[PDB]
């Protein structure tokens, strides 16, 4: 129910600690907490590129008027993203999208 | 505890068929490696 | 059990001239032979004996009318030249399960010309390097081997 | 002589093309989604 | 979610989105509590978002559950999981029993 | 026909049918766990073989020492550690006076190099032993570490650049009363998780400060650890051992005996080149003998003060200071101070228990409930061992730390040619661990006379011969690591090969890096022509599996390769396109150094060429031998925890757990409704909730007045 | 030599040695260059057939140097 959460997002906000940390953590942020709970690094480059790669978007992309000129779909296939990224602050780009 | 020093075993017969059969010539192949530019060097010729 | 029974079975105490076939099957054999069957059979054509026991082939009638014999399940280790003085017109050769120890055991095949046919199955003498080739080139006369000659029929 | 006819059963290999006998029916793929039936013959 | 479609709870009816005509492998047309079974189980997240939330069972042993059935605090409305061993289903009298 | 392989030896020569035995050139999985008992019996052989010397009581470690040199002169064939300092200093005046002007040359150069260099060469290494932690650690953390530690102890010797100034602060951090430095500490977690309870216990790491008394620094600087290298050494000992290896492959380059650092066929020339050397002044009508000797026991013999010596004798004119400088490499090894490692464990099968009993712990139980072996060690390793959880090694060399010293004192060994004036006269060559010794008499008699005096003579200097590995044979065939030489024909027993995978950076340099490395193979560990065109055929099937960029006029099916296929059906110079596009291979021997783009430049289509080089394209962006296009893209390298002090002060106020359970819910409920992009969570959730409000009220599901209700309260947030 | 070294992977092995010379920039003499090598070939196909004669002939007459035949540049 929307007033059910509404009125215990207003409780939440009651308590000083919780809206600060809802006014400052962003979404992005969000993501980082949850993996290093339960992610961490790997190692053998050699595989690690071969997981990488069968991934949806793992390569980075540049902001730009060309990294725009490319499409989002194409024939049935996604090749970037719309919403920024964390690390490389700006938008990833599929495998894919190079040969595009 | 103490080490479990592995076992002293006599001549297994079953290697010396292991080795005849695995040196055989079968119907099937499981080799498919791609491929290289053309040989020019003699030594490409000789490696080829 | 005894061969015996099996004979008197199969010919229902009948003429020795009146089937061209046997099954000599799970009989007890002394010391490991095919006896009874006695030297006056005439016609005989189809041949099994499995699980008897047979330790070597030094009786069977003469016969000039036999194409197919069945071996297996037997420890007989020995020269088989004796089928071509006995009945050099076999066909088809069964020797699956045997025991036999190197190639010399199948030597003996070569005076024999009819055979085109031969099994071996799990036997020692499979378990070699170019085994398949060195008993083609044995054998010339063999058509047939445990069945991938060139390809795949039925007996 | 026809086409794919599920019932006669799936595509069959060279092997057993090769040990077949005049006057049975068999049934081979020529590429992906293209089946088709094919019989022997004496000629 | 059986329980709460047995419940004939009126969120339950009003969390309903898209459309009950199911059959059987026998085909034929089912009461419509058993086409809310099947509705509801295929989607299970259709009742849970508009079911409402209810602060967590504060207490000793009592603990919430949220809609991802993770052990999570800010449970479901009327939802409460006790954190001790609830042994039912006595005097099983295997009473008559008709057959039609 | 029973196969047997071992008869091809019979048709061929075995120095050729035993090539590439082995194809791994370092280390197995399978090999002898070296954990804390392979330690321990290796401190106990390093100390068997030494136990004849002088035995006292360290003043600075309080530790145990034990000192052969200058010790009794063996009185059998087992091992031994004392060697004579007087037969060393006359080996070295013997070199020094066959190759005059060498030592002074290579001192100096040795100096000059030093004065030149930076604290950043020594972030060039394995794993270190890092003391702050007391762990290992790569080159780059630990050498932070000590100078985050050095800074706050006042010592600033990396602020200067040099590595001067860094050792100096190295020395002077030696003398500190007390040690304050930085070190890592986990604490147990209570934050949310959702497996079936939202709540998971893991370790986070914090920064504390710790301070340390001066025996406890000195102990620890001086601490080996184990991770076939044995130990590694952490940084305060780093700078010196590279100065005086720098100084000993200055004397060895110039050494016409010494095996290092030829790398490629020119160890084969050297060796060739030994060979004939040798025949040549062979005595008329003489014989020439040769033998591929082994060491055993070589790094747990040679003692770090006979290194000292070698050192004072090779730097006899230099500058006073730099004298010290090489000298505090030795008197650090000197003083060597083992770690055990982790430690043992102990089970009961009874009651199905099992537990970890560390090294402080060792003797902490009655010997008997160790087996025989552990028992024995045990009790030999009492009088080295400290409370601590260490054992004092003064002896021994722990495999390679000193190997141009050590070959520099082999050749010293086979530089005095002679003794008694016989009639035989001996030579060879030498890497480290092995050598090849020559000798030329009259008769086999004297040449084994004259080998037995050289055995004699490397007794006295430390070095042991290897009686039970090691055979002799008229010269023109013999072995020199891994390499046998028969009557001009050379093989090599183990050759690396190159391992599956790509080279894991991208699709250029993947594979510039894998056709450099075949190039390498080829040059240096002699790989024949066949083997390298099918090592290149296996790395372009493992490129193509790895990158999913097979042939474009294949028949496989992905989700890159149908835009692949449609690249090679609209390209007209097929031959042109890049093997990371589908297109073919044409990599092979001749042009194994030249980068593919530039192979297919002059066949690439120009209108392809425009796209793959457009000189601004959003893929670059911002060794090996490539180029730059569309296809150096770079991947996201960007994870572990960030904002380190304020995430931990976040999750340790309370409420964190209740805004993740609140964010759950709305957020999962569907796969991806986030406006993320550093959006707030409590705009998002506002957002979130008016869409939702919305689209309830547009369905029916609420009515108008819980519509305005919910406004009313959205409106109270501040988003709208 | 600079131009040789690095190369030196494809010129010398532990128990072979290619016989490589290198170029740059020696255009003139293109014809010539080209016609000598042709004709190489030629021997390397007659040499090997039986009876050189005629298939020496027939391929000689049969080549042309991307305009002519090679009789005329011979």
């Amino acid at each position: 129910m929307t007033l059910a959460k509404i009125e215990l997002l207003k409780q939440l906000l009651r308590d000083n600690e919780a809206k600060t940390v809802l006014k400052q953590t962003t979404v992005d942020q969000y993501n980082i907490i949850r993996k290093f709970n339960t992610s961490r690094i790997e190692k053998n480059p050699s595989l690690r590129m071969k997981w990488a790669m069968c991934s949806n978007f793992p390569l980075a992309l540049t902001k730009g008027d060309m990294a725009n000129r490319i499409p989002l779909e194409y024939k049935g296939i996604q090749l970037k993203t719309n919403a920024e990224d964390i690390g490389t602050k700006g938008q990833m780009c599929s495998i894919a999208a190079v040969t595009w | 505890e103490e080490p479990k020093i592995p076992n002293k075993c006599r001549v297994a017969a079953w290697v010396q068929t292991e080795m005849n059969l695995l040196s055989t010539l079968t119907s099937k192949r499981a080799l498919d490696l791609p491929e290289i530019g053309p040989d020019v060097a003699p030594v490409e010729h000789v490696g080829s | 059990m005894e061969m015996g029974r099996r004979i008197h079975l199969e010919l229902r105490n009948r003429t020795p001239s009146d089937v061209k076939e046997l099954v000599l099957d799970n009989s007890r054999s002394n010391e490991g032979k095919l006896e009874g069957l006695t030297d006056e059979f005439e016609e005989l054509e189809f041949l099994s004996t499995i699980n008897v026991g047979l330790t070597s082939i030094a009786n069977l009638p003469k016969l000039n009318k036999l194409k197919k014999l069945e071996l297996s399940d037997n420890r007989v280790s020995g020269g088989l030249e004796v089928l071509a003085e006995k009945c050099p017109n076999l066909t088809h050769l069964n020797l699956s399960g045997n025991k036999i120890k190197d190639l010399s055991t199948i030597e003996p095949l070569k005076k024999l010309e009819n055979l085109k046919s031969l099994d071996l199955f799990n036997c020692e003498v499979t378990n070699l390097n170019d085994y398949r080739e060195n008993v083609f080139k044995l054998l010339p006369q063999l058509t047939y081997l445990d069945g991938y000659d060139r390809d795949d029929k039925e007996a | 002589s026809g086409k794919y006819d599920p019932d006669l059963g799936d595509f069959k290999t060279i092997e057993e093309l090769e040990k077949l006998k005049p006057g049975e029916k068999a049934n081979i793929l020529l590429y992906q989604g293209k089946p088709v039936k094919v019989v022997k013959r004496k000629r | 979610i059986l329980c709460m479609v047995f419940s004939q709870d009126t969120r339950m009816f009003q969390g309903v989105r898209g459309e009950i005509n199911f059959l059987n492998r026998a085909g034929q047309l089912l009461s419509p509590m058993y086409q809310l079974q099947r509705y509801f189980l295929n989607r299970s997240n259709d009742l849970f978002d508009q079911w409402g939330y209810e602060e967590s069972p504060k207490a000793s042993e009592l603990h919430g559950i949220n809609e991802s059935m993770n052990a999570s605090d800010y449970t479901l409305k009327g939802v409460v999981v006790t954190r001790n061993v609830i042994d039912d289903f006595s005097s099983t009298e295997t009473e008559k029993v008709s057959i039609t | 026909m029973n196969i047997n392989p071992y008869f091809l030896f019979i048709d061929v020569p075995i120095q050729a049918a035993i090539s590439t035995t082995f194809p791994y050139t370092g280390v197995p999985p399978y090999s002898h766990g070296t954990g804390t008992g392979y330690t321990i019996d290796t401190v106990i052989r390093t100390h068997e073989y030494s136990n004849k010397g002088k035995q006292y009581i360290s003043d600075v470690t309080g530790c145990t020492m034990v000192d052969p040199t200058n010790g009794p002169l063996p009185e059998d064939n087992e091992p031994s550690a004392y060697a004579q300092l007087d037969c060393v200093l006359e080996a070295l005046d013997r070199m020094d006076e066959e190759h005059p002007g060498l030592f002074q040359a290579a001192s100096q150069n040795a100096m000059e190099t030093l004065m030149v260099t930076t604290v950043d060469k020594l972030t060039q290494g394995r794993q270190t032993f890092d003391w702050t932690v007391c762990r290992n650690q790569p080159a780059a953390t630990a050498l932070n570490t000590t100078i985050t530690s050095f800074r706050l102890n006042d010592l600033n010797g990396a602020d200067k650049g040099g590595l001067i100034p860094f050792c100096q602060d190295i020395i002077d951090s030696l003398d500190r009363p007390e040690m304050t430095f930085f070190s890592v500490k986990n604490i147990k977690k209570k934050l949310p998780a959702k497996n079936r309870k939202g709540f998971l216990i893991k370790r986070i790491p914090m920064k504390v400060k710790d301070k340390i008394t001066k025996v406890e620094y000195i102990k620890r600087a001086l601490s080996l650890n184990t991770m076939r290298a044995i130990a590694t050494a952490g940084i305060q000992i780093r700078g010196f051992v590279l100065v005086v290896e720098n100084l000993a492959k200055n004397i060895c380059e110039n050494l016409e005996q010494s095996g290092l650092p030829v790398g490629g066929n020119e160890k084969k020339a050297k060796l060739s080149n030994a060979v004939a050397k040798m025949l040549s002044n062979c005595p008329p009508g003489g014989i020439s003998m040769t033998v591929t000797g082994d060491n055993t026991k070589w790094n747990e013999c040679l003692n770090p003060r006979i290194f000292l010596a070698m050192t004072e004798r090779i730097t006899r004119d230099s500058p006073i200071w730099f004298r010290d400088f090489c000298s505090i490499a030795p008197v650090l090894f000197s003083n060597k101070i083992a770690r055990l490692g982790k430690g043992f464990m102990i089970t009961s099968k009874t009651k199905r228990l099992k537990a970890q009993i560390p090294c402080p712990d060792l003797f902490s139980i009655p010997l008997e409930r160790y087996n025989e072996e552990t028992r024995a060690k045990l009790k030999k390793l009492k009088p080295f061992f400290n409370e601590e959880g260490t054992a004092s090694l003064s002896p021994g060399m722990m495999m390679g730390m000193f190997n141009m010293l050590s070959t520099v004192l082999g050749v010293a060994a086979l530089g005095i040619k002679n003794i008694g004036n016989k009639e035989y006269l001996w030579d060879g060559l030498q890497s480290s661990d092995d050598f090849a010794l020559f000798v030329n008499a009259k008769d086999e008699e004297t040449c084994m006379e004259g080998i037995n005096d050289f055995y004699r003579t490397c007794k006295l200097l430390g070095i042991n011969m290897s009686k039970k590995k090691s055979y002799c044979n008229e010269t023109g065939m013999f072995e020199f690591t891994s390499m046998f030489y028969r009557d001009g024909f050379v093989s090599n027993f183990a050759m690396e090969l190159p391992s599956f995978g790509v080279a894991g950076v991208n699709e250029s340099a993947d594979m510039a890096i894998g056709m450099t490395i075949i190039k390498n193979n080829m040059i240096n560990n002699g790989m024949g022509p066949a083997t390298a065109q099918t090592a290149i055929q296996l790395f372009i099937a493992d490129y193509r599996y790895t990158y999913k960029c097979h042939r474009g006029d294949s028949k496989v099916e992905g989700k890159r390769m149908k835009i692949i296929k449609e690249l090679w059906e609209n390209t007209k110079g097929r031959d042109g396109l890049l093997v990371a596009d589908g297109g073919p291979n044409i990599y092979n021997l001749r042009n194994l150094h030249i980068p593919e783009i530039v192979l297919k430049y002059n066949l690439m289509d120009p209108e392809y060429k425009g796209r793959l080089l457009h000189p601004q394209n959003p893929f670059v962006g911002h060794d090996y031998d490539a180029v730059s296009g569309t296809h150096s893209w770079r991947t996201k390298r960007n994870r572990s925890i960030l904002n380190t002090d304020q995430r931990n002060m976040i999750l340790e106020e309370q409420c964190y757990a209740k805004c993740c359970n609140l964010f759950e819910a709305c957020f999962n409920s569907a796969s991806y409704r986030k406006p993320v992009g550093q959006h707030s969570m409590l705009e998002a959730m506002a957002h979130r909730l008016r869409m939702d409000a919305r689209l309830d009220y547009e369905s029916g599901r609420m009515s108008k007045d819980d519509f305005e209700k919910a406004m009313a309260h959205l409106g109270e947030i501040g988003y709208i | 030599s600079a131009e040789f070294i690095e190369m030196l992977h494809c010129l010398q092995g532990e128990n072979w040695r290619q016989i490589y010379h290198p170029g740059g920039n020696k255009l003139t003499e293109s014809r010539s260059q080209s016609m000598i090598v042709a004709c190489r070939k030629i021997i390397r196909r007659s040499i090997v057939a039986s009876n050189p004669l005629e298939l020496a002939v027939e391929i000689a007459n049969k080549t042309v140097i991307d305009t002519e035949p090679l009789k005329s540049c011979l």
